[PDB]
């Protein structure tokens, strides 16, 4: 019913650079979550309710969006911030995840 | 029906329920008016008040609520809520208890030619005066004065349907016998206001069975 | 589609100019809207002495000037008066403060007349159960003084005036009561100095 | 059910013109009349609606000060007059009667007069 | 999200494009909806003579 | 009825089955109006409708 | 105007909810304060033990979600809001004969730049009190 | 607060108020029921009625 | 106020082929009508209320749409179907016609 | 807080397979279990949700005729059984326990089992 699509697929940035990722939907929604997976290991809950941060997350990141367009933003790029970011919605049956954005150095 | 569902969807897509429903502005609506009585509940001699159960038959016309029967499934009648359509405010002047407006839980009846028919039921506490110079051998006369509260004679013209109140569904009383109840149209001018207002007065003429 | 002149006029007044009924028509700061009112009695129906309650139907004509409700007459093929329901525009909440029940306001809420001037008139139908005290010494050869106190609960003297038009309440559609006799109907406007 | 119009007419510019439309085969009241013009670019436009029971006309805002629409209830015939004709009026003029209910569509169409300026 | 069977069936039945509570269930023209009724008394609480 | 309450009684929900058999049983007190035959007293019948 | 912009800026659906109580943190007591204004003892019915009063019960409190300074909004420091649109405590009386707990008409109320909201609605009450009737008709009556 | 407003916005986004609140269908809801009396207003022996709060 | 625009302007199709014509609006509407004009004659009412066929119309055709997009659709093309189709609306003042899609062989 | 799963298993196509998930470090009731597959292209999809206190399941409509989800309140362990294994099911399967309230997220994640068919 709702299929998410991320942009861009593969991107990269230097330490100390603003990073913007977008997640788009087919129809409208209001709340959408963001997960981080590193290489080899298991994902972690990273951003929930489109703007909030989890427990063990540094306060540099910022998620924002509405309607059918959402975005994650990194102000200060980190050395260990090479991972894969997924966006997902539960507001429409069934639970569809994102394609995934791989951010590397 | 699918065609009646499509007609109800087409009919109320845009309908200002607060403008008077004339094609041309310098034309009054013509409201055919009739009152019917279920029963005469009581006439309080001490308080000079009068409780009646009345059906208020009101028939008018609307330029915006007309449709074609050959294009909409053969449908010729629709039921609409009284809240969505425009409807006049016939208010009796000599009232004695409570609010003046009649409620809107009933449903109107649209004919395809635009004719709207609205039948609200109501209780009324009229305030007729009584003479007790003869008792209990007396005849009494009590009046009710219906009419539009705001609109002029050039914006609402009232017309009686018959010449008397309907006593066809009259529940008998057992204490008061109705001799006659005529209804008369007047066009009167008040000292507040510089314009002529029409009204319709009904006059029950009852006698006590002694 | 096919619309009236009045339908186009009602589209241009309220929804076009984003009309709000909660805020009063003041052209500037500290302007007194001079609203004016006059009463017309219709019928004495009860002057109940054991409960000390009189019930009367009155016609209170109160009128003012709202500058936002103005239009040109010749643009809409000629309309000088236009009637709208009372819960869409601004109006002060002038009611009784001496009644036996708790119902201050009018439980009817008819429609009201606005002209090309911007002059708004409102004359609501009302019966009132006013509460007045009884002087019962010279029974039954007695005079009775009973009062009606009209004022508003929202606004005050710093925001609205209240101008009594005629000195006496009119006696025009009056039906004679049969028990009582109205002999004079004065009316006055009470303001307290050193109490704004 | 038939609709008859006038014939083709040649009008020099600056001169008013009057065209007619007479209907038969149905009740001439309860159907409104529409005047629809079609240019040479096949992009047809609307002029006005008249109601022959009352004469309640409603013009298009583009053509308000040029068209005059009248009826004749005795003979069941409507008249349309155009004034101040320019070079952009050489077109085909249709009268179309349709029921004034919620389809609001042109149920029947005329042959179509031709006006050359 | 998570719904019931009854919530999905309720969303399917009373749909605004398909169900309207102001037109009566007549499959054709001049069809009489046969309804049937039966009164059940509970108490004679008062008879005011 | 003696009051003006020609309105419908209280709006309790109603049961509809899979084939559309719609059943509705609202509870209602009514102040019905009947005439009182009072010739015999207190040895009387009352036909109230 | 200035009042129409201020009304839309203060009461907005994304930032104001008339159902959550205005506490800056957890375990904060909103000190609401009230006083009663009697108007008339219309009936002190003794056989049914009901007194019937009308009062102008006034009450004021501090809403921190309705604060602005004056200099943005052209000198405006008061408003007239319908009471059913903002947050209000549901103070009623309990010892009544009817089921009439709440207030009659829900009049407008005054909010300032300070955040002091003051509301004065009219209410009639049919309170139920006991009647000491040992002395008659020379008697005190305590009714709460 | 700020967290109560977001929870109230999330809580009533899509809430049908006439479906009965069970995860399964054959499960019945269980309603704990208690009544309290404030005062006994009157018991009319003549009309045979009883008014309670 | 609403300006209607059709697509395409000149088109053709073999007999026994799906034919799709689109009519697009500026703002949103719900009900829109379709007229057929043949060569050298007067138009006829052809489709009303966006899906309903007229009296003398064969059942090969289908209209569908909403919002700002509407479409007439022909399943079985025929040699007697070469005409010009107009879309018109009445929901906003004034009465506007379409450009007119010409269907020939 | 740990979730424990089985090791990788080599099953021929046409034979049903069963994997497990056992959680410790938190109260095992009042949460809910989500099952998520992940292909070799790192594009990961959702299979189903079970509530381990009652057993109410919701499957994805893609995976209704394949997966069977059970729990066990004795040892606090969920079992997932896949049927009709083909070549397009060699993936990584995660169990993830989240609170059943309005975050509706995966608060904790497992190591992940590897199914190669
Ligand atoms: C109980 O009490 C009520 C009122 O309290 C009485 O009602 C009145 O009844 C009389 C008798 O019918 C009514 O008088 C009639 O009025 C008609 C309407 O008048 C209009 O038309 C005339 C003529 O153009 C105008 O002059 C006038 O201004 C109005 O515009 C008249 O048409 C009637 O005239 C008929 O009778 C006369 C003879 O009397 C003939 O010469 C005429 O040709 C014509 O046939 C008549 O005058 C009166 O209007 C009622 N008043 C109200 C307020 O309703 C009840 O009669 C009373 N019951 C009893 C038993 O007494
Ligand atoms: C029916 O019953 C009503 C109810 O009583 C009567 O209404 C009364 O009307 C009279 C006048 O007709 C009122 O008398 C006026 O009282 C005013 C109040 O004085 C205030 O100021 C003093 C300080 O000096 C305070 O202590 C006091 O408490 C008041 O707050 C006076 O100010 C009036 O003075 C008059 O003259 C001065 C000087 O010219 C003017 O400035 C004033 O405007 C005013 O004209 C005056 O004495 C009386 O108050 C009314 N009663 C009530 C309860 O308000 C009706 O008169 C009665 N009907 C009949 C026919 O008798
Ligand atoms: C309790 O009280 C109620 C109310 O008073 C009684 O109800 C009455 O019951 C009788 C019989 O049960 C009803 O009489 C029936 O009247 C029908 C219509 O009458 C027509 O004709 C008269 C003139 O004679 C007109 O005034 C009237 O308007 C009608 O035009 C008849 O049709 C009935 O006939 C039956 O038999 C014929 C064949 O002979 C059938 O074809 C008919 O269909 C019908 O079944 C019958 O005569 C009367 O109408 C009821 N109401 C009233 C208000 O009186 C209860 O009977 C009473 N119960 C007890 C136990 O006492
Ligand atoms: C008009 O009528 C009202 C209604 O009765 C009177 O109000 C009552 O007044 C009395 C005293 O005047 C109040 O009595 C108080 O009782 C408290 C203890 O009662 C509670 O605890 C017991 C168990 O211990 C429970 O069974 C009971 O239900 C209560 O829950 C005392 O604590 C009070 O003492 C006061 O003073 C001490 C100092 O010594 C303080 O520390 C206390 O905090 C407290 O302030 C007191 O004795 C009674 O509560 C009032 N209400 C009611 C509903 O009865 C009015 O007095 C009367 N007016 C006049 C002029 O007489
Ligand atoms: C627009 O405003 C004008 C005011 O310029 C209105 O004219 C006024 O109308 C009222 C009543 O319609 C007149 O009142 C009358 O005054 C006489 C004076 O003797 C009195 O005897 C009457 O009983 C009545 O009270 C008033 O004189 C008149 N003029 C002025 C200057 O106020 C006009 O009615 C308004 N409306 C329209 C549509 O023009
Ligand atoms: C579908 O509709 C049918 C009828 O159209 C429903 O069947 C009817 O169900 C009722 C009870 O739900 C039966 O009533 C009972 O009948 C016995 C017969 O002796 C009687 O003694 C009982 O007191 C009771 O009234 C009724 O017989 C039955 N059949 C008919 C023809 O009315 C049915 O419930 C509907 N629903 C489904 C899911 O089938
Ligand atoms: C906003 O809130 C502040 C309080 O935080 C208001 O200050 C208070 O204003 C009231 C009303 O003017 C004062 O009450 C007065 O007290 C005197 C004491 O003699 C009394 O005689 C008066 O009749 C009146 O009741 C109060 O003293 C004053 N101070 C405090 C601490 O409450 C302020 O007026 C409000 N307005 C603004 C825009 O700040
Ligand atoms: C409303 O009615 C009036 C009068 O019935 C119409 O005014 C007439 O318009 C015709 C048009 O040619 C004139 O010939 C008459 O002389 C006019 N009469 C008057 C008294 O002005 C008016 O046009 C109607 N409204 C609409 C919109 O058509
Ligand atoms: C609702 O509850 C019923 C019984 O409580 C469930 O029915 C059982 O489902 C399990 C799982 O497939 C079967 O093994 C049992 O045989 C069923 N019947 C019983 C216990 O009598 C039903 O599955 C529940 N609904 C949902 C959606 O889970
Ligand atoms: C016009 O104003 C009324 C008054 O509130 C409103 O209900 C209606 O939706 C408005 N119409 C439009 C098209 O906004
Ligand atoms: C009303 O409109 C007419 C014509 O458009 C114009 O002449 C007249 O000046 C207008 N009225 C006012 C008060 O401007
Ligand atoms: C039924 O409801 C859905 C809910 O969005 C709606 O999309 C659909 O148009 C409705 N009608 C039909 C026939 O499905
Ligand atoms: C509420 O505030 C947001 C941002 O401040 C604004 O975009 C929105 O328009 C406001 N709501 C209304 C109804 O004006
Ligand atoms: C009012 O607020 C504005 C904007 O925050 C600020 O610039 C100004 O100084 C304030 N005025 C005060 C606090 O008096
Ligand atoms: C006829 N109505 C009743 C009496 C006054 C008149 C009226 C005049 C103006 C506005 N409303 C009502």
């Amino acid at each position: 019913q709702i299929v998410l699509t991320q942009s861009p697929a593969i991107m990269s940035a230097s330490p100390g650079e603003k990073v913007t990722m977008t997640c788009s939907a087919s129809s409208s929604m209001t709340y959408m979550h963001w997960y981080q997976q590193k290489s080899g290991t298991s994902p972690k809950r990273w951003i929930y309710d489109t703007s909030q941060l989890a427990s063990g997350v540094p306060a540099r990141f910022r998620g924002s969006g509405s309607g059918t367009s959402f975005s994650l933003t990194i102000s200060s790029m980190e050395a260990e911030d090479a991972a894969t970011y997924y966006c997902q919605q539960w507001s429409s049956n069934p639970l569809t995840f994102g394609g995934g954005t791989k951010l590397e150095l | 029906s699918e065609a009646e569902h499509r007609l109800f969807e087409r009919l109320f897509e845009d309908y200002n329920e607060i403008i008077r429903p004339v094609a041309n502005v310098s034309d009054p609506v013509i409201i055919h008016f009739e009152v019917s009585m279920s029963q005469l509940v009581k006439v309080d001699e001490v308080n000079q008040i009068m409780e009646t159960n009345l059906w208020l038959k009101q028939i008018w016309n609307d330029y915006k609520l007309k449709w074609n029967p050959s294009d909409y499934g053969g449908a010729e009648f629709m039921r609409v809520p009284a809240q969505k359509i425009w409807k006049p405010d016939i208010v009796l002047y000599n009232n004695a208890v409570g609010d003046f407006q009649v409620d809107d839980k009933t449903k109107a009846l649209l004919k395809y030619t635009g004719e709207v028919t609205w039948i609200p039921p109501a209780i009324f506490k009229s305030s007729c005066k009584i003479d007790v110079t003869y008792f209990p051998f007396d005849y009494q006369n009590c009046t009710m004065k219906f009419g539009s509260w705001s609109y002029d004679k050039a914006k609402i013209d009232l017309v009686l349907i018959g010449s008397s109140m309907n006593l066809k569904d009259y529940w008998e009383s057992g204490e008061w016998a109705i001799i006659k109840a005529p209804g008369y149209k007047h066009d009167i001018k008040y000292n507040c206001c510089e314009e002529i207002y029409p009204d319709i007065t009904y006059s029950l003429y009852i006698r006590r069975l002694p | 589609r096919v619309a009236n002149a009045e339908e186009k006029l009602m589209d241009d007044l309220l929804n076009k100019t984003r009309y709000n009924n909660l805020i009063r028509p003041a052209t500037s700061s500290s302007q007194l809207i001079s609203i004016k009112l006059q009463l017309s009695l219709a019928q004495l129906i009860s002057v109940n002495e054991r409960e000390q309650i009189m019930t009367t139907n009155v016609w209170l004509k109160q009128e003012w000037t709202d500058y936002r409700l103005t239009w040109n007459s010749s643009r809409y093929e000629g309309v000088n008066i236009l009637r709208i329901p009372a819960k869409r525009i601004w109006l002060p909440d002038i009611v009784l403060y001496n009644n036996a029940d708790g119902t201050y306001e009018v439980s009817v809420y008819t429609n009201l007349i606005v002209r090309s001037n911007g002059s708004v008139l409102w004359l609501p139908p009302a019966i009132y159960k006013s509460a007045c005290k009884i002087e019962v010494k010279y029974f039954p050869f007695d005079q009775q003084n009973c009062t009606l106190k009209f004022r508003s609960w929202t606004y005050d003297h710093t925001e609205i005036d209240m101008v009594l038009m005629t000195p006496t309440a009119s006696m025009d559609d009056f039906t004679p009561s049969g028990e009582w006799d109205i002999v004079a109907l004065p009316g006055r406007r009470t303001v307290n100095p050193q109490d704004p | 059910v038939q609709l008859q119009q006038s014939g083709p007419e040649l009008v020099r510019p600056g001169v008013s013109v009057k065209i007619s439309c007479k209907g038969s085969g149905y009740t001439f009241t309860d159907y409104a009349l529409y005047w629809v013009r079609q240019s040479h670019a096949k992009s047809l436009e609307w002029i006005g609606v008249i109601n022959p029971y009352s004469g309640n006309t409603n013009y298009n805002q583009k053509f308000k000060g040029k068209a005059t629409m009248t009826v004749d209830k005795s003979s069941s015939t409507a008249y349309m007059e155009l004034a101040r004709l320019t070079s952009d009026d050489s077109a085909i003029y249709y009268c179309a009667s349709g029921y004034d209910g919620y389809p609001y569509t042109m149920d029947y169409w005329g042959p179509g007069a031709s006006v050359t300026v």
